[PDB]
């Protein structure tokens, strides 16, 4: 097949490679955590405007996304750049739901990639925002002439992200500063927020909340729990230490980590050791064996007998009787009837 | 008091101000990292906390801008300095920090406080709760609290003739506050210059607060003249930080034993 | 080749040690300094 | 004086080292780790994200093969010269100058 | 990465020529040594008596007092070049 | 001048055009006044 | 700019490869010239042509 | 363009390898010249006659 | 762009505005205020060695 011919001459050829698949899945997560209320961050008789920016802190909690669907009025949980299916068990650190209420009539502007007048003056929305868009059916409760929800339409100039408008500084466009008069070319934020029912389909402020995201910069803080399983030794398994995917053989190690040090690396800028998340034990990560296969044949014009050479692997690791979990299914190579010879 | 000004001087920092940049443990490798570090052979100011005018309190708590980092150090014989109050303008309207060492707790108190003109403490506890908390009188609103063991594990109960070499780096970036520290013994009694020797600043604690800091202030502990409020001799160093490129040489143990920058001189760039 | 800073020119002719270029070489000799020739 | 033999080993080691180190390059992608880029992206763009890394790694391998062939040519020329020198100096007496 | 194996299949044959070139390079490397050294069809032996007209060849003739029949100068050269080599071991046993 | 710019330069040779001429003149003089004896030892 | 950088890098790599290829020819010519110098100028050669 | 350098920086080190490859040829040229021309130990001179 | 603006000897036609060279790069420009054109040459650059 690999020479694409029905006749093979005398020689040695390289055909494929062999490897060992993982046999077990091991997950090791910290056993300390707290309950995570997704929509209990706010608790008041009446909500406030964007200028509030005051909320309780949510952290070190089990962020089970099934709780989001458990609530009746929760609708939006999809991330624009990341599929929610993978997000169902993804772990993040220091994620909190911001408390700010906006009209919400610009759905495309909230998502990264677009900036507008509201982004120019009220609150900047940069084209590269790590936060996602989260929304739920709560317009009727928040919405109610009525200008209690003040918004800053005009400002000095464009503002950098996190430079929110807290202290009202009205625009100055003259020799004298605006002093107590809302004269020409001088505007005040005191105007109705369009609470009238003339646009009953939707114009009232809709609670759009963006949540800050961190990607494995620190050990996982907020995410749902998973079934912890005891670690195994001397077996090619799928290890899930600290929420990091991997596959290899776990064994005891003597890598003297510092009290704060967690990971380990070598000259090949790849992981080499890991510390147990539960007990104070140090283990070195190494993948299970692999190599190449060479076929020695005298030629199809003489005989169909062949000999198989395994490169760089001892005879004990890969005998001809192992068929439990490996590549090369039909590759039995018979048995020890023909003696195995160990070469360099 | 009606104290007078003092002229700040400078001294050579030699090879100082190296901390572990990353959590990953590596050994026998020569990794190069790009981060903020104290440049080799840079001017560092060395305020001398001595008995002012033989018993007159001095204003040795300057309102030094924080900029991007500090290399606060100490060659004190005993414990005289506690307090690293930060603030945008040091008033009741600005969120401020303070690292006190009351009893055996750091007491990380993140709130707004009204600060006196000359905040100071007492090293000896008052007789019969002490009245040491005179640095502030009112606290309005509070967000975060952190109580744990004191940052300072050094003890003077053994004997004298040996001083401390406390070193600290206060780095605040992107809503995080990291603290690094290390202590080593000193042989020579001369406080003019730091001994030439490599030291590693192992991290101690991380803070998730996102406060805006534009200034740095320090506090002193003066219990009593035993006129005014005074104690023994002390000295601390203040040094700023700017981004640089460094090369670190880990050992077999996994600890940084030497480092070479890449901007000091042509030989450094060649290396 | 260019502008060389940090070396002192000498009129003595020696065997080339470090080739600067265009027939000029530099070496460390005698108190002790780097010379170009 | 055995620098000629050491130069070949140094060149091969340096080429292998730079080939290994080239794996950490992002090639303009979001992340350099396959697991992270797979878990943190949707199928619509994960395909092109993986394709960029694939193209970069194929270019690196093609380059490495090219300089390997170039070095092999010079090694073969040196081997031919050495064989001629052996056959003409050891098995007989040579009248060729120098 | 099981998916990447399927994605790379869309790029045609970008692995056969690389393997063929590397195999050709290895074969040429073997052929070079065979051409340079294998020049005699007989293995001659020096006489037991080591007197050749007063010339002393003890520093280049092999000696049987070692497991490897290498001369003194050959041992010096091997020790000089052994700073870097292939590794002298390829059995994977010592690889952790 | 000579293209230049865009980071494309030319490095001067180590041996100038006069040393090569001196070498050739020395070789010619040796060949004329010695024959082939100057290539195996003293002239 | 990413695509522009990739194109310019490809052009630079091609130029470097061509220079490396030509260097081998120059090396062979220099070796032949040195051999001819040593065998014709410093002595008398019996090799035909 | 420093921003172009920033968007180039994530392509690893594709410049050091090219610099080394070109410096190899630059060094080899001088050796090529010296092997051919530097074949004598002394600078002989011809008699005035 | 950045370059050493200096006096120029090129004879632009009365309508001509821009200048070019063999490598297709900007070489001279028309003066807005006056009718005397100027040359553009990048200032010094090079590499170092230790
Ligand atoms: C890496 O760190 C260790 C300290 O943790 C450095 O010192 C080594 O410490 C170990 C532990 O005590 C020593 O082992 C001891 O050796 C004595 C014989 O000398 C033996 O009687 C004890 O029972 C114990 O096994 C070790 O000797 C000591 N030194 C070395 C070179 O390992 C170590 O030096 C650090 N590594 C380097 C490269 O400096
Ligand atoms: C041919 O050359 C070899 C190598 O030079 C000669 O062998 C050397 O002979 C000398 C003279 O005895 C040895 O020096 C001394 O040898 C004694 C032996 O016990 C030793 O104890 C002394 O410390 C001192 O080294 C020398 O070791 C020896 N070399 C070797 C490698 O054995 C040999 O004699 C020469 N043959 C003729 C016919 O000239
Ligand atoms: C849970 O984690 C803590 C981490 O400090 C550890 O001390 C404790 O033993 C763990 N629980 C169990 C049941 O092992
Ligand atoms: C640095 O310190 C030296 C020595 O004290 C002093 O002469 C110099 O003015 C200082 N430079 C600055 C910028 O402070
Ligand atoms: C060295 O040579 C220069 C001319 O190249 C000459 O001006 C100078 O005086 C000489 N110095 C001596 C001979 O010490
Ligand atoms: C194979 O056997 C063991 C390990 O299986 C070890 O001695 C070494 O790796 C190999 N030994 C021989 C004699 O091949």
């Amino acid at each position: 097949c690999t020479l694409k011919s029905f006749t093979v001459e005398k020689g040695i050829y390289q055909t494929s490679n062999f490897r060992v698949q993982p046999t077990e899945s091991i997950v090791r997560f910290p056993n300390i955590t707290n309950l995570c209320p997704f929509d209990e961050v706010f608790n008041a008789t009446r909500f406030a405007s964007v200028y509030a920016w005051n909320r309780k802190r949510i952290s070190n909690c089990v962020a089970d996304y099934s709780v989001l669907y458990n609530l009746a009025p929760f609708f939006t949980f999809k991330c624009y750049g990341v599929s929610p299916t993978k997000l169902n068990d993804l772990c993040f650190t220091n994620v909190y739901a911001d408390s700010f209420v906006i009209r919400g009539d610009e759905v495309r502007q909230i998502a990264p990639g677009q900036t507008g007048n509201i982004a120019d003056y009220n609150y900047k929305l940069p084209d590269d925002f790590t936060g996602c868009v989260i929304a739920w059916n709560s317009n009727k409760l928040d919405s109610k002439g009525n200008y209690n929800y003040l918004y800053r339409l005009f400002r000095k100039s464009n503002l950098k992200p996190f430079e929110r408008d807290i202290s009202t500084e009205i625009y100055q466009a003259g020799n004298k500063p605006c002093n107590g008069v809302a004269g020409f070319n001088c505007y005040f934020p005191l105007r109705s927020y369009s609470f009238r029912p003339t646009y009953g389909v939707g114009h009232q402020p809709y609670r759009v909340v963006v949540l800050s995201f961190e990607l494995l910069h620190a050990p996982a803080t907020v995410c749902g729990p998973k079934k912890s399983t005891n670690l195994v030794k001397n077996k090619c398994v799928n290890f899930n230490f600290n929420g990091l995917k991997g596959t290899g053989v776990l064994t005891e190690s003597n890598k003297k980590f510092l009290p704060f040090q967690q990971f380990g690396r070598d000259i090949a800028d790849t992981t080499d050791a890991v510390r147990d998340p539960q007990t104070l034990e140090i283990l070195d990560i190494t993948p299970c064996s692999f190599g190449g296969v060479s076929v020695i044949t005298p030629g199809t014009n003489t005989s169909n007998q062949v000999a198989v050479l395994y490169q760089g692997v001892n005879c004990t690791e890969v005998p001809v009787a192992i068929h439990a979990d490996q590549l090369t299914p039909t590759w039995r190579v018979y048995s020890t009837g023909s003696n195995v010879f160990q070469t360099r | 008091t009606t104290r007078t000004q003092l002229p700040p001087a400078y001294t050579n920092s030699f090879t100082r101000g190296v901390y572990y940049p990353d959590k990953v443990f590596r050994s026998s490798v020569l990794h190069s990292t790009q981060d903020l570090f104290l440049p080799f052979f840079s001017n560092v100011t060395w305020f001398h906390v001595i008995s002012g005018t033989n018993g007159t309190k001095r204003f040795d708590n300057p309102v030094l801008p924080f900029n991007d980092g500090v290399y606060f150090a100490s060659i004190e014989k005993s414990n005289i300095i506690r307090g690293w109050i930060f603030g945008t303008t040091l008033d009741s309207k600005t969120q401020s920090l303070l690292i006190v060492n009351n009893a055996t707790n750091v007491v990380i108190k993140v709130c707004e406080f009204q600060f006196c003109n000359d905040p100071f403490l007492d090293h000896k506890n008052n007789k019969s709760m002490e009245s040491e908390f005179r640095v502030y009188s009112s606290a309005n609103n509070c967000t975060f609290e952190y109580v744990s063991q004191p940052f300072l594990m050094d003890l003077e109960g053994k004997q004298g003739n040996f001083k401390n070499l406390r070193e600290f780096v206060f780095k605040n970036i992107d809503g995080y506050f990291k603290i690094y520290s290390k202590h080593t013994p000193i042989i020579v009694r001369e406080p003019e210059d730091l001994p030439q020797g490599f030291s590693a600043l192992e991290p101690l604690v991380d803070l998730p607060i996102g406060i805006n800091i534009t200034r740095f202030q320090t506090l002193l502990a003066l219990h009593r003249s035993y006129s005014g409020w005074t104690a023994g001799a002390a000295a601390y160093y203040v040094g700023y930080l700017q981004p640089r490129t460094f090369l670190l040489k880990y050992n077999e143990n996994g600890t940084i034993t030497d480092a070479v920058d890449c901007a000091l001189d042509p030989l450094s760039e060649t290396k | 080749a260019g502008c060389l800073i940090g070396a002192e020119y000498v009129n003595n002719s020696y065997e080339c040690d470090i080739p600067i270029g265009a027939g000029i070489c530099a070496s460390y000799q005698t108190s002790q300094s780097i010379i170009a020739y | 004086a055995l620098g000629k033999l050491q130069d070949v080993v140094n060149h091969n080691a340096q080429a292998l080292n730079t080939l290994v180190k080239q794996l950490s390059s992002k090639f303009g992608a979001i992340s350099s780790v396959l697991n992270d880029i797979f878990s943190r992206l949707d199928p619509p763009e994960a395909e092109v994200q993986i394709d960029r890394l694939i193209t970069g790694r194929l270019q690196s391998l093609q380059t490495y093969v090219t300089q390997q062939l170039i070095r092999a040519a010079e090694i073969r020329a040196s081997a031919n010269l050495a064989a001629t020198k052996m056959s003409e100096c050891v098995l007989g007496q040579s009248k060729r100058v120098d | 990465s099981t998916e990447c194996s399927n994605l790379l299949l869309q790029y045609g044959s970008f692995c056969t020529q690389l393997k063929r070139a590397l195999t050709g390079i290895a074969v040429e490397q073997d052929k070079n040594t065979q051409e340079v050294f294998a020049q005699v069809k007989q293995i001659y032996k020096t006489p037991p008596i080591k007197y050749f007209g007063g010339f002393n060849f003890s520093q280049i003739l092999p000696d049987p007092s070692k497991p490897s029949k290498r001369s003194f100068i050959e041992d010096l050269l091997f020790n000089k070049v052994t700073l870097a080599d292939a590794g002298f071991i390829k059995q994977y046993g010592d690889c952790l | 001048c000579a293209q230049k710019f865009k980071g494309l330069t030319v490095l001067p040779p180590l041996l100038t055009d006069e040393m090569i001429a001196q070498y050739t003149s020395a070789l010619l003089a040796g060949t004329i006044t010695s024959g082939w004896t100057f290539g195996a030892g003293a002239a």
